[PDB]
RNA sequence: UAAACGAUGCCUACGCUGUUGUGGUUAUGAGCACGGCAGAAGAGAAAUCUAGUAGGGCUUUGGGGAGAGUACGCGCGCAA
């Protein structure tokens, strides 16, 4: 027993049909707002790992009204990686909807070298900092072959992204597992995004898929109407 | 759909030495997959302690109020001796609507309102 | 006062975080030229003007999409050619790119000239 | 591939995280002022947008142009 | 306290929306229409729900409700749209403006039989 | 220079008419570009004609842009501004929202009838700010009709003219029409049409209807 | 934690201010900081002004009115009803009272 | 000796907008010194912002609660 999907947005309607890539949806930024777009494309590949369990409380006249809180981690081994929290009266209910707030934060994770470029690329390309909260955290590139020097969280993280060396340091109350996992994550994200003195010349431009495909969309919109 | 069978499914797990969390989830799981559009349970005693509580669980659709509570609802309590005490329990189930009036009512409640479709 | 050198980084420090494409600084040096000049050669920044107001001095500059950060250091270490490598670690992101600028008496001098003339100096303000 | 998308008025990457950026398409005047079947294509990040500075910037890079 | 509760608006609402034509002027017309189309399974509701839509229909084909497009009303606004107006700025060729307007249309060699405000 | 579509006298003519260069008092940093001078009268702008043609010409090129005129959405919550957008949107095929903008219906799948958008069009945006906010999070730019008192950060086109008179509204409507119209070849010139159409999208009172009506009816 | 940015008076780029005495309970309160009330009141009450048209021997009268400037302490002006506690979002809005009679 | 408090050291920088004051000057467009207020962007555990950016210079000063700003010695004071 399985149910089908109708896509309920624009970009859903071009991934169902197969006029689409999933380097081409993180390339022009596009929004994801259906799981499903993740699915399709790695449902046979992605790995979890449950980050933390806790038990959460409201004070009411009759007595504690209490939940179940579950953050988790979804990646891949090879690029891609999300965070995702949620609450629910029960530990199973919890798990399905943290599950939907990683697969709509999934991050593609470039890579580098420590010095020369033979080989494969192994690192982080660049040491960068990342914050969330009290906690701070920051990343340096590492030996070919020195492993992942790494905090018990952070570890985890850095693993599913694919990443092979690197070097680590942090500062503040890490003992807050929501905010090492989502400052950890932000350091990775901050080291791809810096300025490469080649960025400038490597630039290509493009029109937007969406715009790009207008033709069939408006084809598809009389076909559902007919 | 009938109270009085799945009441004695708990109290007989409470002589099983089995937790009640347990053995009222799987209550409600069937109930609810025989075609129940709701029911409620509690379980009053000395439970947990020497300090007595109940503990009462809701899902989906039941009703307390008026004559539609006669004819959609269904009641049973039983008590299960242990070693400290009498522990008490209450199931109530909602039955669903059916055309050919074997599993419960044949007409829906009365203040439901349905608008046809137009040709 | 200020210290000349710290000056001139916070004023391009920021303007480039507001997002502008050129500014003008107010009080310059002979270190300042020197420093400016550098910035040039590795193609950080793009087009210098030289104020002679009589009143100290200024310039008027434009801003590559290159430049990330730069920064002083003060006090002006010296060091030994033993020692710049420790202080290229401490400053700079990565192995692969980036500027330490060191004073010696050949002039300014990037980490890499270091290796290349054998020499130390003193240590004076970064780039990446 | 997923890491070569660059803001057009701010000079840096994208990240696919950002629910504010978006792309700009205009087409093209034709001879005695009508239309055409080519097109204009900016990049442009959140940042530009959360200040207001865009409205200025697009202004002047149509005159660039 | 005579207010009319949520399904009786609803299904008013409804029903003047899908079968507009259908109804009337008159409390036995609509009556008889609710007692028709509808599932409503006590008169005691169907006598409340045609009273609010004859309530309706009063201030309905009295120029609209707002919250409540009916097509015939649609169609009714277009023919009072194309009963066009005849008024006109079209002919107001000749005009005065001040100063600031008129080194406007200098600047931008505007041609027209304009002058100063003479105010 | 820009490459416009030429103006043309009696259109010119049209729109001082229709009192489409009275700016406010108040002034911003955002607005002093298109100001030439101030009524020595009465304090308020007077807001420059060849800069008010350019940027409407600019608003049309990128309307002509999008395949499936369809996803282009025209908002406008209010009366005293309305039936103008109703007839709009027809003559180039976008679709309108016309009372108030659900919020979250860009957002949110389950609220039903708003298509997602790919350019939204918006009047006097001091009220339909939340139009201007929603688009934000679906990566669509933004074409707004502005006056000197008010300032948008993520309106992408502010096209100058008065929005608070039904004798300017009409005209801004009106005119973009047609450009965007003749900019595709669905006429041969701009000119042809003015006081019928102008009049068309004009603002009337119930009140004003109701004597047009009698007239008309002992005309015919 | 510090309730208001203003310190619950008015002093700014000042050392001291001159002290004034409550009308209810005569405490000193600084100037800056006093609650103030005025008041423009007739000496003759309304229920009379009928009477006053037959007793007075001139063609035609003005009441004399009388003027005063009250100041309370915090704690009189909460007592008596001149002010109310407030929710964090109104404290911040300025409006001018009336003047009583 | 004070809750001697804006509980925010002194010089010197780089920094978004609108509005309202006080004293001079004015191509009447504005400035310079000293202020108040309201947003923004950043920042921060938050509340909020004398708290934004930063290896600029120099002095004071804290290191889990208590015992304790107490004992002994010393310096000032008529004593307190
Ligand atoms: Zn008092």
């Amino acid at each position: 027993e399985e149910a089908e999907w109708f896509p309920k947005t624009s970009l859903g309607k071009l991934v169902k049909a197969g006029r689409i890539t999933l380097d081409e949806i993180f390339g022009h930024s596009l929004c994801i707002r259906e799981p499903e777009i993740i699915d399709y494309f790695l449902k046979a590949t992605l790995k979890e790992e449950v980050l933390v369990i806790k038990s959460v409380q409201k004070q009411t006249k009759a007595g504690q009204k209490t939940r179940m809180k579950v953050v988790l981690a979804l990646g891949d081994h090879n690029n891609y990686i999300g965070i995702g929290s949620g609450v629910a009266r029960d530990v199973v209910s919890a798990i399905n909807a943290a599950k939907v707030v990683a697969k709509c934060s999934m991050r593609p994770i470039k890579k580098g070298f420590w010095g020369n470029e033979i080989g494969e690329a192994h690192t982080v390309p660049v040491k960068a900092l990342g914050k969330c909260g009290s906690v701070k955290v920051q990343v340096t590139p590492a030996p070919k072959g020195t492993g992942l020097v790494a905090g018990g969280v952070s570890k985890t993280i850095f693993k599913l992204a694919g990443i092979k060396d690197i070097f680590t340091s942090s500062k503040g109350q890490t003992c807050t597992t929501e905010n090492f996992a989502r400052a950890s994550l932000y350091a990775i994200t901050n080291s791809t995004n810096f300025n490469m003195p080649n960025v400038i010349e490597e630039k290509v431009v493009e029109l937007n898929p969406i715009l790009k495909n207008a033709e069939f969309l408006i084809e598809q919109e009389q076909r559902d109407l007919r | 759909l009938c109270p009085a069978i799945q009441a004695e499914f708990i109290r007989s797990k409470f002589e099983e030495n089995i937790p009640y969390r347990r053995s009222v989830v799987s209550a409600i799981k069937n109930i609810k997959s025989a075609g129940g559009q709701g029911c409620v349970i509690e379980v009053s005693g000395k439970l947990k302690g020497q300090r007595a509580r109940s503990v009462k669980t809701i899902d989906g659709k039941i009703i307390h109020a008026g004559q539609p509570k006669e004819e959609f609802m269904r009641y049973a309590t039983t008590s299960v001796l242990l070693k400290q005490g009498i522990i008490g329990i209450k199931v109530g189930i909602m039955l669903p609507q059916d055309d050919e009036g074997i599993k419960g009512p044949v007409y829906d409640m009365v203040d439901k309102i349905k608008v046809l479709p137009i040709k | 006062m200020m210290d000349k050198l710290a000056n001139l980084c916070i004023t391009i420090n920021n303007a480039n975080r507001a997002q502008k494409r050129s500014v003008v600084i107010r009080r310059i040096s002979k270190v300042c030229r020197l420093f400016l000049e550098s910035m040039q050669k590795h193609g950080y920044i793009t087009d210098i003007v030289y104020i002679d107001d009589h009143r100290e001095g200024k310039a008027v500059v434009g801003l590559s999409g290159r430049l990330n950060r730069c920064g002083a250091i003060c006090p002006r270490y010296d060091v030994e050619l033993k020692d710049v490598e420790r202080y290229r670690a401490n400053l700079l992101p990565s192995r692969g790119f980036g500027h330490l600028i060191v004073t010696s008496s050949k002039g300014l001098i990037d980490h890499r000239e270091c290796i290349q003339h054998n020499t130390g100096g003193k240590i004076l303000g970064y780039f990446y | 591939n997923s890491f070569q998308r660059v803001c057009d008025f701010s000079l840096k990457p994208i990240s696919s995280q950002d629910r504010s950026s978006v792309q700009i398409n205009m087409v093209q005047l034709d001879e005695r002022g009508r239309a055409t079947k080519d097109l204009m294509i900016f990049n442009v990040s959140g940042t530009v947008r959360k200040n207001g500075k865009i409205d200025s910037m697009l202004y002047e890079r149509i005159n660039e142009m | 306290g005579q207010i009319k509760g949520k399904s009786v608006r609803t299904a008013s609402k409804v029903i003047v929306e899908r079968y507009f034509n259908r109804l009337t002027n008159d409390f036995y017309d609509n009556r008889n229409v609710v007692i028709d189309v509808a599932e409503i399974r006590s008169k005691k509701l169907r006598n409340k729900v045609s009273g609010c839509v004859t309530k309706l229909y009063k201030r309905v084909k009295k120029n609209g409700v707002p919250g409540l497009y009916i097509k015939e009303h649609e169609e009714e606004r277009e023919k009072k749209e194309s009963f066009i107006p005849k008024i006109s700025i079209l002919d107001e060729d000749k005009v005065e403006v001040d100063e600031v307007t008129m080194e406007m249309i200098n600047q931008y060699e505007i041609n027209g039989d304009y002058v100063l405000a003479k105010k | 220079a820009v490459r416009v579509v030429p103006l043309s006298d009696k259109v010119a003519k049209a729109m001082v008419q229709c009192c489409c260069h009275l700016g406010g008092v108040t002034s911003s940093t955002s607005l002093k570009e298109y100001i030439f001078g101030k009524r020595e009268e009465d304090k308020v702008n007077i807001i420059d004609i060849k800069k008010m043609w350019e940027k409407l010409n600019l608003a049309a090129r990128m309307i002509c842009s999008i395949p499936n005129p369809k996803d282009i959405v025209v908002v406008s919550s209010k009366d005293f501004g309305r039936k103008a957008v109703i007839k709009f949107a027809e003559s180039i095929g976008a679709t309108a929202v016309t009372g108030r903008f659900i919020p979250g219906s860009f957002s949110n799948y389950e609220i039903k009838g708003v298509r997602e958008p790919r350019l939204v069009l918006v009047s006097d945006c001091f009220a339909d700010k939340q139009v201007v906010k929603e688009a934000s999070y679906v990566n669509a730019p933004c074409i707004a009709f502005c006056n000197t008192d008010n300032d948008i950060e993520f309106v992408d086109m502010v096209i100058p003219m008065n929005n608070r008179s039904q004798s300017a509204i009409g005209a801004g409507f009106c005119i973009l029409s047609k450009l965007v119209n003749y900019m595709k070849g669905n006429i041969d010139k701009v000119e042809d049409k003015l006081r019928d159409h102008i009049e068309l999208y004009t603002y009337r009172d119930s009140d004003e209807l109701e004597q047009l009506y009698q007239e008309q009816k002992i005309e015919e | 934690t510090k309730k208001r940015s203003n310190n619950g008076r008015s002093k700014k780029n000042r050392g001291h201010t001159r002290c004034v005495r409550c009308e209810h309970c005569s405490a000193m309160v600084p100037n800056d900081k006093a609650i103030k009330k005025f008041v423009v009141r007739s000496v003759i009450d309304a229920a009379s002004l009928d009477d006053l048209k037959i007793a007075t021997i001139y063609e035609e009268y003005e009441v004399p009115k009388s003027y005063y400037k009250l100041n309370y302490c915090v704690s009189c002006a909460v007592h008596i009803k001149l002010v109310r506690v407030r929710s964090r979002w109104e404290r911040k809005i300025r409006k001018e009272q009336r003047v009583s009679a």
